């Protein structure tokens, strides 16, 4: 239920928040909403055991 | 409504009658 991000195109300056999740591109061919090749969703859980 | 954040209720705003304003956007901060 706990997420963090991976990447995001700039840096943060402090004391805000992010909460759009949007799918990033690192290529020419763009996602278009896919997580397919070269597009990876920016949070995921944090898995404790 | 969608996420309320913050609200905000004080003194009006908007009272030869040039006036003038300055907004700033400072390390998380809106003066």
């Amino acid at each position: 239920n706990y997420l963090y991000r991976l990447l995001r195109k700039s840096k943060l300056k402090p004391f805000e928040r992010d909460i759009s999740t949007e799918i990033y591109q690192a290529g020419n061919k763009p996602c278009n909403g896919v997580a397919g090749p070269n597009c990876y969703s920016p949070l995921q859980s944090y898995g404790f055991r | 409504a969608n996420n309320c954040t913050f609200e905000y209720v004080s003194q009006p705003f908007l009272m030869k009658n040039l006036r003038e304003f300055v907004f700033k956007n400072i390390d998380g901060y809106f003066k």
